[PDB]
């Protein structure tokens, strides 16, 4: 028999989802989710290049939650992952890409 | 009546590496020797004084614990029936002081030489102080078992245990032949001063759990010994060529024939020829020729004669001028290289040297006793008489071999699994989170999640409530056995994860999710909710874990599948305090019996006009649960009036139709003790425990058709072990009247005086049995006369109205031998942090704990 | 009829005169039962005079013949120390008292 798990892609995919954490801070989660749901409310590529930069407010105090602290200090205190101040043009175009193909994954999930 | 609350400190104590036990045998010297020096003392302090007692223990099921102990505070040493201790002043077996009159009652002030006499043949223990002989001896106490020179120091005191060594001498002179604690004392290990049962040992990283240790058990010092004119003509020629090799050895180390006996010289006179072979030589190599022909043909299978066609093969190595010998022998062996197979020919090899060497012991040891180091079989001695015993009997059934042949050989668990886990508040219903743990040895371990409601005595993964992963063999146990992954290594770490969104279970081991037969994420098929989740860890016997739930980034090591990459977070995130784990006790204690239980049902069956109301038992005659008897007692306690010409009353004297003569009273003053049940399930039937009396006296009636019971009265506190429990005394206190005529014994302590329960039927048992032990004898109104029952004197309001009542608060409890308990989150700081030096292995301690907790009226527990 | 178990390490020869006040450091403990009384636990020595009674009889004159630094097991008779009523909701009627008193009073 033949199904979704046979394919392998899939499954390489899964195994290689929880690898990329250097770059991903919960404020940039919290972009690839705008992202995703705006892939989702009929949006393309031009809409997403256009509001790269709309949104500012999302990065959040650390301290607004109680579980909000340890992202931050993970993200900031390692020698494997140093990220003080970035340009946006690197910063967001592997976000969005990372959103689409996580939508496009869960998408394909329940075909 | 009510529940009062008290402060408490922590009691510890400490044990060394020597091994004292008796048995049937030949197991030990039997009198050794041993002093204790205290440096400095502490007075009183917080709340009470420093609690320190000294004396000797048992390993029969002792385990002292921290925290919850039996009476009042922790369980010192002597405050049980199984360990002995003295604090200077009285002695203390079974949680009371017993005053003696000597000279000299004083405190252990410091700079003081404390030592006691201990005879393992003789049932007699007696103590002893710097400068007079301490009143009191002990009699006929447990023997089974091993003893350890145990002490019961508590929090802020400083004790030397000087034994011997490098600064271990002895200030007073020891008695003539006892043995201080030397002559080869435990030959494979140092000697060690580590606490007894330990659980919560720290770490570098943090602390780290250990199981129960296995130790030697009991009486297994002593040896266990076992028992055709070509095989007598096979075996001259194996004892000629092994003669031969063992003289050409001993030629080519250097020593040769003397003239008589040059010792000096380094000559061996048996190096003979076998032409002039002296007669007692011949005799006793025919002799050990016979015996291992013995032992070869004691098993199952014989040597059998597959060829014999290698036997007439015979070979010869270089022989140099300088071997020959003065009795003229060239001895030239032969030589053989194809005899190499399975080690099983090593394990049989191993097999008969230990035999040999249980044989010799059992003909050497019984004599002598002078010069011979004592002397225990291959289990504990050095490796070197082990390597060279299994040398010879390699070459020798090489030898055998190479002469075409073909020969091929043929109670309470106790050290249980520890279950650990955490408190019933911190359960999850909702979201991810991340597990630790990490291995030391690979052994009988079991890491996953559970269920909040743990039953205990039941095998993690043989239940619906547990989903933990075998630690053996990489499979696992859920409703079952499966195999699901690769096993264990020595050292790493183990990983568990938990999800809640769609009931998914994840193990990896190091780096890398843990593979199944199927080939995908393999989970335990959407556990259903139902109340929580909880993360229970388990060890094995003799086993060391490290359960690193996670507190801080550096406490974290792999972290390479979610925790962190994914939605997943540490249990322990901002938890300011340690998180509270509760594990499980190996001691034997009490709780009621749960309703609508398959195996046993009680119901208060009513009465008649004649017959107050009793309690009966019901259990399925088909022999569904037959594990072992039943543990049965009352509810309340049983107090004994002090003092009102009678200070003790309740003559002990059971009587069933007659006069019987239990000769078992003056247990003591109070002794709150119980009314016991020890009986098993035949007839569907047990016992009927019925209270019927009418007239001036109390007694307890029951009733069975066809079983075995014991109606004897449990005590204050009971820690039975299996096989029935027929005739298993603690001790009797004998005390000194300083002087050698003898005025009063106390003939008390005893836990459980059953004697057979033959005494009454002679051949078979056809009517019932109505025990009537008459215990209850107060007082009675001379108003009537009768013509007291039992719930009168022992009820705190029905004192004056004897009535024969069934109160609603009387319900046996039956005996759970594990309970739940929770270990206290803050223990000693130092816990001998000097580890012993070379000066007696001085152990302190400095920083004080205190610990408050409740105790109940009824249960002496805390 | 009240016994004294004197514990003879912690020195003294200065016997309590009359009149004059000393303290003490005992821990109250009832018989066959359980402690309801402790002076260290308030982290307060008790300050009493000598022949002034204010105090248990039983009690004075089990500490009379004492001295500095020793302590005892001072066992009072209750017929005399508490009597046949005692203390209404503290201490049991006709039961011992026990207790150990420490001196530690400098004069």
């Amino acid at each position: 028999r033949y199904s979704v798990q046979t394919s392998l892609i899939v499954a390489t995919l899964k195994k290689m989802l929880p690898i990329g954490l250097n770059m991903c801070a919960p404020t940039d989660q919290d972009l690839i989710m705008l992202a995703k749901t705006r892939y989702a409310l009929k949006d393309t590529d031009e809409e997403v290049r256009e509001f790269l930069q709309n949104n500012l407010h999302l990065q959040g105090k650390v301290e607004g939650s109680p579980s909000l602290r340890w992202q931050m200090a993970l993200y900031r205190g390692l020698p494997g992952r140093e990220e003080d101040a970035d340009d946006p043009e690197k910063i967001v175009r592997r976000v969005q890409e990372v959103s689409a193909v996580l939508y496009h994954l869960e998408q394909t999930e329940h075909p | 009546l009510l529940l009062q609350t008290n402060l408490i400190n922590y009691v510890t104590s400490i044990r060394p590496n020597i091994f004292v036990g008796r048995a049937e045998g030949s197991t030990q010297y039997g009198k050794w020797y041993f002093e204790v020096m205290v440096d400095e003392v502490v007075p009183f302090l917080t709340a009470q004084a420093t609690h320190l007692r000294v004396g000797w223990a048992l390993t029969e099921g002792y385990s002292p614990y921290p925290g919850g102990g039996e009476g009042w505070g922790g369980n010192g040493v002597g405050d049980d029936l199984y360990s002995y201790g003295f604090d200077g002043l009285h002695l203390w077996t079974g949680h009371v002081a017993r005053p003696v009159t000597s000279p000299g009652q004083h405190l252990l002030a410091p700079e003081d030489v404390v030592s006691c006499c201990l005879d393992l043949s003789v049932p007699s223990i007696s103590f002893r102080i710097n400068g007079c002989p301490v009143q009191g001896v002990f009699e006929a106490f447990n023997l089974d078992g091993l003893f350890f020179p145990v002490v019961s120091f508590s929090a802020g005191v400083k004790v030397r245990f000087l034994l011997g060594g490098r600064h271990g001498e002895f200030k007073f002179l020891p008695p003539p032949g006892y043995a201080p604690c030397h002559e080869a004392v435990l030959p494979r290990e140092r000697l060690r001063l580590e606490p007894i049962k330990e659980y919560r040992r720290e770490g570098p990283r943090g602390p780290h759990l250990v199981g129960p240790s296995r130790c030697l058990s009991h009486t297994d010092f002593v040896p266990c010994p076992v028992d055709p004119p070509h095989l007598e003509r096979i075996r001259e020629k194996l004892a000629e060529n092994i003669h031969e090799l063992w003289a050409l050895t001993r030629i080519e180390q250097g020593w040769t024939y003397g003239p008589v006996r040059d010792d000096n010289k380094r000559l061996h006179p048996c190096l003979v020829n076998f032409h002039s072979l002296p007669e007692p030589e011949r005799n006793y190599n025919l002799q050990m020729s016979g015996e291992t022909l013995k032992t070869l043909l004691a098993l199952g299978c014989h040597v059998g004669m597959a060829d014999e066609k290698a036997e007439d093969n015979l070979k010869k190595t270089k022989l140099p001028k300088t071997y020959m010998m003065s009795n003229g022998y060239k001895p030239a062996p032969l030589d053989l290289s194809h005899v190499r197979l399975t080690p099983a020919q090593t394990t049989l090899v191993d097999r008969l040297a230990e035999n040999g060497h249980n044989v010799w012991a059992r003909d050497r040891v019984a004599q002598g006793w002078s010069y011979s180091a004592r002397l225990v079989p291959y289990r504990l001695l050095d490796e070197a008489t082990k390597r060279s015993n299994r040398d010879s009997l390699c070459q020798a059934v090489r030898t055998l071999l190479g002469y075409g042949y073909n020969i091929e050989p043929p109670q309470s668990r106790w050290d249980r699994v520890r279950i650990f886990r955490a408190e019933k508040s911190y359960t999850v219903q909702s979201g991810r989170w991340y597990f630790e743990f990490e291995a030391v040895t690979t052994g009988e371990m079991r890491v996953g999640w559970a269920r909040p409601e743990l039953r205990p005595d039941v095998e993690l993964g043989a239940d619906e409530l547990a989903y933990v992963f075998n630690g053996h063999r990489g499979q696992r146990w859920h409703l079952g056995s499966e195999p699901f992954g690769r096993p264990w290594q020595s050292g790493d770490v183990v990983g568990c994860m938990i999800d809640l969104t769609e009931n998914t279970i994840i193990f990896t081991l190091n780096g890398e999710v843990l593979m199944s037969d199927s080939g995908s994420e393999t989970a335990f098929r959407e556990i259903e909710i139902g109340d929580g989740f909880l993360p229970v860890c388990s060890l094995g016997p003799g086993q060391v874990g490290h359960l690193n739930l996670g507190q801080d980034v550096s406490s974290l090591r792999f972290f390479a599948i979610c925790g962190l990459q994914e939605g997943f977070e540490p249990f322990a995130i901002n938890m300011q305090r340690p998180v509270t784990t509760w594990f499980s006790k190996s001691l034997p204690q009490f709780e009621p019996v749960p309703p609508e239980h398959p195996h046993y049902e009680v119901a208060r069956m009513d009465g008649t006009v004649d017959t107050p109301p009793c309690l009966r038992l019901a259990h399925r005659t088909w022999g569904s649960q037959n594990s072992l008897v039943e543990m049965l007692f009352l509810r309340l306690s049983l107090p004994v009036q002090f003092h009102q010409l009678n200070t003790t009353t309740y003559y002990y004297s059971v009587r069933v139709f007659a006069g019987q003569e239990p000769s078992c009273v003056w247990v003591g003053w109070v002794t709150p003790d119980y009314h016991q049940h020890d009986m098993n399930f035949d007839l569907s039937k047990v016992r009927a425990v019925t209270v019927t009396m009418g007239d001036e006296q109390g007694n307890v009636h029951s009733s069975l058709k066809c079983s075995n019971c014991y109606m004897v009265w449990g005590g204050d506190f009971v820690s039975p072990g299996q096989q029935g429990r027929i005739s298993h005394t603690d001790l009797v206190i004998g005390c000194l009247v300083d002087l050698a005529t003898g005025l009063m014994t106390f003939t008390a302590n005893g836990k459980e005086s059953n004697t057979f329960f033959q005494v009454e039927p002679n051949t078979k048992l056809f009517p019932a049995v109505f025990v009537l032990p008459t215990h209850q004898n107060v007082i009675q109104f001379e108003l009537g006369k009768q013509k007291m029952p039992l719930s009168a004197a022992m009820f705190l309001s029905e004192r004056k109205n004897p009535a024969p009542q069934c109160p609603p608060r009387l319900e046996v409890q039956m005996l759970m031998p594990v309970s739940w308990s929770r270990m206290p989150n803050h223990f000693l700081q130092v816990e001998t942090r000097r580890a012993g030096e070379r000066l007696g292995w001085a152990v302190q301690c400095q920083d004080p704990l205190t610990m408050m907790a409740l105790h109940i009226p009824e249960e002496n527990r805390c | 009829g009240v016994e004294i178990e004197t514990i003879s390490p912690g020195d003294g020869r200065t016997f309590p005169k009359k009149g004059q006040t000393c303290v003490v450091h005992y821990t109250g403990m009832l018989q066959n039962g359980k402690k309801f009384d402790s002076s260290r636990d308030r982290n307060k020595p008790f300050k009493f005079r000598i022949g002034k009674q204010e105090v248990i009889k039983g009690f004075e004159e089990g500490a009379a013949q004492m001295s500095l630094g020793q302590r005892a097991k001072l066992t009072c008779t209750p017929d005399v120390a508490y009597g046949a009523t005692g203390h209404p909701g503290v201490i049991p009627p006709n039961a011992t008292l026990i207790f150990d008193v420490e001196l530690l009073n400098l004069e």
